[PDB]
């Protein structure tokens, strides 16, 4: 929401969390319902069903 | 026991999207590699590797420190996608091997290197969790 790729760039390296993945189909839908395209590549690049 | 010929083997594919065929196969035990090396060095296609690290460890089963993911990140990641190696751990996720796998996908989304580590595993029949797909 804040269009800052370098927050959840970070977030994401962040090896503790164990980030399940409805959490990462719902931040999705909050990239591909604005026009954030970076947040797309970042996403998907994770590794994420569709 | 009787000895019968393998059931499992192929492409390998998973839910996430973006990504290619793991292959697998159910081997005997009681066998020799030298039959493993022609069929990955021949028939799906692997190159003659440089340099061969296996990763044993894991006493901490939930976390690792901090220090060692820098390592297992970069300092391992980095020498074997410079020489052309392979990285020969278990294939299962209890240990290390969700430490060594989530590093080889750290590397390859932090850099537009065209290419990935090929990590080799090894895991029983026994203890797979669902096997019956395959």
């Amino acid at each position: 929401a804040w269009n800052r790729v370098d927050i959840a760039q970070s977030e994401l390296f962040r090896g503790d969390i164990q980030w399940r993945s409805f959490h990462l189909e719902a931040s999705l839908m909050d990239a591909l319902l604005n026009d954030r395209p970076e947040f797309v590549r970042l996403l998907i690049s994770h590794g994420l069903s569709l | 026991t009787t000895e019968k010929p393998t059931d499992a083997y192929g492409d390998l594919d998973f839910t996430y999207s973006g990504r290619k065929h793991s292959n697998f196969l159910r081997l005997s035990d009681r066998t020799d590699p030298a039959t493993v090396y022609s069929l990955v060095t021949r028939s799906w296609g692997f190159r003659a590797p440089n340099l061969v690290v296996s990763v044993l460890g894991g006493s901490g089963g939930p976390v690792l420190q901090t220090w060692l993911q820098d390592l297992l990140r970069r300092g391992l990641v980095r020498a074997a996608q410079s020489t052309g190696a392979w990285i020969v751990t278990g294939g299962l996720h209890t240990g290390i091997g969700r430490h060594v796998g989530v590093a080889v996908r750290d590397h390859q989304t932090a850099s537009t290197g065209s290419s990935k580590v090929v990590a080799m595993g090894v895991a029983p029949w026994g203890v797979v969790r669902n096997r019956d797909m395959l």
